[PDB]
RNA sequence: AAGCUAAGUUGAUAAUAAAUAAAUAUUGAAUACAUAUUAAAUAUGAAGUUGUUUUAAUAAGAUAAUUAAUCUGAUAAUUUU
RNA sequence: AGAGUAGAUAUUGUAAGCUAUGUUUGCCACCUUCGACUCAACAUUUCCUCUUGGUUGUAAAAGCUAAGAAGGGUU
RNA sequence: AAUAUUUAAAAUCAAAUAUAUAUAUAUUUGUUAAUAGAUAAUAUACGGAUCUUAAUAAUAAGAAUUAUUUA
RNA sequence: AGGUAAAUAAUCUAAAGGGAAACAGCCCAGAUUAAGAUAUAAAGUUCCUAAUAAAUAAUAAGUGAAAUAAAUAUUAAAAU
């Protein structure tokens, strides 16, 4: 009835040991990581206009980051994945944007196509919402601080003055051909080549940008918008992730 | 600490220890005479 | 003449098991003679021009020897190429960071010859720090050596 | 010294032996030419070559310079000599007046076993 | 050698056992090693506590006047001869401890050196010039008691640990010259230097 | 006016934690004393180290769809984020 | 040796002794551009910042001297 | 145990060879180690890996350093 | 001084081959053309890399492992 095999003493009489942990293990890491307790949510960078305080007086500059359709896919655990996390989605997208497969993916979830899925990863299993749930401003409470993720305006190929700030050559007094040049890129033999990362002109913008500790100014679930003290990375309509600043508590 | 390649023993309340592959000179009763081998 | 025949088995890729816990050489020792393994040299059907040597699996690689104080002492190095970032690693920071069988690899690799098939002769070496692994089924055995073993292990070990 | 001459300040124990080897057989060439000139002698005195070989009484060669190799002061063998002598050389210019033998060119060839009596 | 060779008196309420460890464990040198088998209590009436000791050594109880001799199985070979002076000194040590008990006073010198108990006993707060507070918890087996808000007592079983803690909590501030100010664990001098 | 910009605006100088350096100790022999150990045990300790944080790269893993009246891409057009 | 109110070794350290460096001025002869601007990379024999030993010459505060330390900075 | 030198086979002793020979004479050989001192600039730099062993327990490892040797 | 000036010997010069990591001059050894069984030289015999097993001591410092760094200091060890 049973299928042949033979195994080796060597390995049948191994007394059994289980393996040291180690340090470039998911399980490490994720005890290592400075997480917040809290899930997150994607908005879009609809603008900026003032932020008048009425007991102060005092005005500030406040981004209005639009929430709408935000909602839960699905969450990651530590035990499938190697770590937790929240798959937000944001916004409405037609049937003809969005692929078969994705489609599919949503309807499993039993989402509306979305706009822009991305993750918001945690400490604990305590910090996931349930799945399928709706994400409105009211998430956040006015006055706490948020860290803030978004891709930068795109600036082009730029040259190492715009990139690096440097001084360039000077306008007059005999200067040829090169008033807005890096200089010296290098040493005569002894690295005999340019070492690697040298400043030098390139592409620039377009980037991811984290900004740290910004103050939710204004939220407010009518208009569908959170307000958020000061500037906020990428263009108007760029997707913006928000989630709890892990520095500021 | 007087570090330094020669460490001779100064008074008699000095007293030589050996510890982190380095002779140390300590003392009791003068605290100038800490000395360290290297 | 002595060539003519079936050569099947003899370019055959076998699967040599070691318990680290059970041998007592030391690291190098024993890195030098997975390298001949690794290479093939012991088998007699070996020739420079052609890769023919053999898997070899390391288990309970936690519990390999290390002589004098080179575990806290003896430091790994590595270099990108951009100068100020030679990166110096001590051993049981190395073990830390990957494991013992990380440590016994890199022993390894530097015993093999350095040429194309290195890499595949390393790749052949799969090593584990614990005792459970995945080839633990693999590994050569024969019907005269499985009264040595007792009745409910083999079919444990078969589950597994 | 920009030239790289990279030759050890000691030899190895391989090296040693075949030192040692070495001076063996030039013990093994002397006894050989003292022996056939004592064979030689005793044909010429009358007796057949067994015989010479068998007698009791050798007879010591009467040239000079193979008289002076047979004396140990002299030239000793290799059992006689002492470890240091085997392996180094009196050289007056180093520090510790000595310097390995391996050091003296064509030392493969050339001869030395007698060193200065405090040095 | 010559202390290891000293034996250790007993009294009936006390008892000095032997046995081995769950797991043994091995010291390795560079060339000689020394395995950790053997397992020495010391119960007694204020506690009980425990010694981790090598295998060559090994008790030798007996039953006429109270007596117990430790020896090693090699006097000669160097390692073991200083393991056993150590080892006697402790299970000695220990003795003490449960018969008697280890004791270790603090006198604090200074206007407003003093210490303070503020997690009932679990934590000695010492207040010995800082304008943050300092203190450190009371290990397990340790008991602290103050007399007097300048002159602190710890009390326990194993001298080494109440005599740790001492000089932990001195290290806070330890005696100056000039003044003789500070905290004086036991009987603790200092060599007054001249005003000027 | 838009845009772009700094003279302008907003934020950051990335914790907690771990092991250490010099240095400071505990018990304690070898060596009747002494000795923080170049002995066994037990503790402190740095703008440094490991990390953490940030960016870029990579893609283990995961959800879904699977010869298609509208599967997934590209070529084409209108464009700019 | 000698200064250091006293004490060579807190701090200082004649002339002579033993080394390291390849930063100066030379010597050799294998080998036939100084400064400014711009951007800097590396070292540590550390100037500042962090930790610490000594300082009848550390009361405090400023110092002096020594050990660790190249993360950041250094008109 | 303590004090103070020396680190030596010249003397001395021991061992070996050769001449008369159970002895004498002559010759040859045998007398410390570790650490610190320690040190710059593209990058660790024994050529590289790596090398100091460990009972239970292996038909099995235990310098791959230094010194004197053997097969 | 990889300096300079000559004395003696060798090699290079004009010499390929093995060793010395790489190498004009060092250690071996002199290519008429092959063959590859046997003796080997210098140098080697854990792997890279052709080839190894032992004995007695010492080191624990990775000292050292084919390019030996000094006075002096400390700790041992022998002999008197
Ligand atoms: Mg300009
Ligand atoms: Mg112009
Ligand atoms: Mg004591
Ligand atoms: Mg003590
Ligand atoms: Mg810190
Ligand atoms: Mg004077
Ligand atoms: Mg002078
Ligand atoms: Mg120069
Ligand atoms: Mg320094
Ligand atoms: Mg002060
Ligand atoms: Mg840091
Ligand atoms: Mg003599
Ligand atoms: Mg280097
Ligand atoms: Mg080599
Ligand atoms: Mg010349
Ligand atoms: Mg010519
Ligand atoms: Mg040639
Ligand atoms: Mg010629
Ligand atoms: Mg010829
Ligand atoms: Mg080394
Ligand atoms: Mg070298
Ligand atoms: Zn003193």
């Amino acid at each position: 009835s049973t299928r042949p095999f033979l195994v080796a003493p060597s390995i049948a009489n191994s007394i059994t040991t289980e393996a040291p942990a180690i340090n470039h293990s998911p399980e490490l890491a994720n005890a290592r990581k400075w997480l917040p307790k809290r899930c997150g949510l994607i908005t879009r960078k609809k603008g900026m206009m003032p932020y008048f305080d009425k007991s102060t007086g005092e005005r500030s500059a406040a981004t209005i980051l639009e929430v709408n359709n935000v909602e839960v896919i699905m969450h990651r655990t530590s035990e499938v994945n190697g770590y937790f996390a929240c798959q937000v989605g944001y916004g409405s997208r037609h049937l003809s944007k969005v692929s078969r497969q994705m489609l599919g993916h949503f309807a499993s979830k039993v989402v509306n196509p979305k706009e822009h899925v991305a993750e918001f990863r945690v400490k604990d299993e305590k910090g996931l919402i349930p799945p399928g749930t709706l994400l409105k401003p009211s998430f956040f409470k006015e006055g706490q601080y948020v860290d803030v993720r978004s891709v930068s305006k795109g600036k082009g190929f730029t040259g190492v003055m715009k990139r690096y700030g440097f001084k360039g050559l000077r306008a007059s007094h005999g200067t040829s051909i090169m008033h807005r040049h890096g200089g010296s890129y290098g040493q005569n033999q002894d690295p005999g080549r340019v070492l690697p990362g040298r400043k030098m002109p390139g592409h620039m913008g377009n980037e991811h940008v984290t900004i740290q500790n910004v103050k939710v100014l204004k939220v407010d679930d009518e208009n569908n918008v959170i307000w958020v003290k000061g500037s906020v990375a990428g263009p108007k309509n760029s997707f913006v992730k928000i989630q709890d600043a892990i520095k500021k508590t | 600490f007087k570090v330094r390649t020669s460490v001779k023993k100064f008074c008699s309340d000095c007293y030589l220890v050996r510890r982190k592959g380095r002779v140390y000179i300590y003392c009791k009763s003068n605290k100038k005479h800490k000395q360290r081998q290297g | 003449s002595q060539k003519i025949g079936h050569s099947g088995l003899a370019f055959a890729r076998l699967w040599h098991h070691v318990d680290v816990a059970r041998d007592k050489r030391t690291l190098g020792r024993l890195a030098s003679a997975i390298a001949i393994t690794l290479i093939g040299r012991h088998k007699p059907v070996y020739h420079p021009s052609q890769d023919c040597g053999d898997y070899v699996v390391v288990t309970n690689c936690q519990k390999i020897r290390v002589t004098g104080k080179k575990f806290e002492q003896k430091t790994y190095w590595s270099h990108s190429g951009r100068p100020g970032q030679l990166k110096l690693q001590t051993m049981n920071k190395v073990v830390a960071d990957k494991g013992f069988g990380e440590i016994l690899k890199k022993a390894v690799s530097g015993m093999l010859p350095k040429n194309k098939l290195r890499k595949q002769r390393l790749d052949r070496l799969k090593v584990f720090d614990g005792s459970e692994n995945p080839y633990k089924q693999n590994i050569t055995a024969f019907a005269h050596e499985q009264s040595s073993i007792p009745e409910p292990l083999k079919e444990s070990i078969f589950n597994q | 010294g920009g030239l790289l001459w990279k030759i050890p300040w000691r030899m190895s124990t391989h090296q040693k032996t075949r030192q040692r080897e070495r001076l063996r057989n030039v013990d093994q060439v002397i006894k050989q030419l003292t022996l056939g000139l004592h064979v030689q002698r005793c044909q010429d005195k009358g007796l057949t070559y067994q015989e010479a070989m068998e007698s009791k009484k050798k007879y010591k060669p009467r040239s000079k310079s193979l008289r002076l190799l047979n004396k140990p002061s002299v030239f000793p063998k290799e059992n006689q000599m002492s470890s240091k002598d085997k392996y180094w050389t009196f050289d007056k210019k180093a520090v510790g007046y000595r310097k390995g033998i391996h050091k003296v060119p064509k030392w493969t060839k050339i001869s030395i076993r007698k060193a200065p009596k405090f040095f | 050698s010559q202390v290891g060779s000293l034996p250790l008196y007993i009294s009936p309420e006390v008892q000095v056992s032997i046995n081995a460890l769950s797991m043994p464990r091995i010291i390795r040198k560079g060339r000689t090693s020394m395995n950790i088998s053997q397992n020495i209590t010391v119960k007694g009436p204020k506690g009980e506590l425990s010694v981790e000791v090598p295998d060559f050594l090994h008790l030798d109880k007996d039953e006429k006047h109270g007596k117990i001799n430790v020896t090693v199985q090699n006097s000669e070979d160097k390692h073991q001869r200083s393991m056993w002076g150590t080892v006697r000194s402790l299970i000695n040590n220990h003795i003490i401890g449960v018969t008697e008990g280890h004791l270790a006073v603090l006198r604090f010198v200074g206007t407003g050196y003093r210490a303070q108990l503020e997690n009932d006993g679990k934590f000695v707060n010492v207040k010995v010039g800082a304008s943050i507070k300092q203190g450190l918890d009371v290990p397990e087996g340790i008991v602290v008691k103050t007399p007097a808000p300048t002159s602190l007592i710890i009390e326990g079983c194993n001298k080494q640990q109440v005599l740790l803690f001492a000089a932990k909590l001195r290290k806070f501030h330890p005696p100056e010259p000039y003044k003789g100010k500070g905290i004086y664990v036991n009987d603790e001098t200092i060599k007054l230097k001249d005003k000027k």
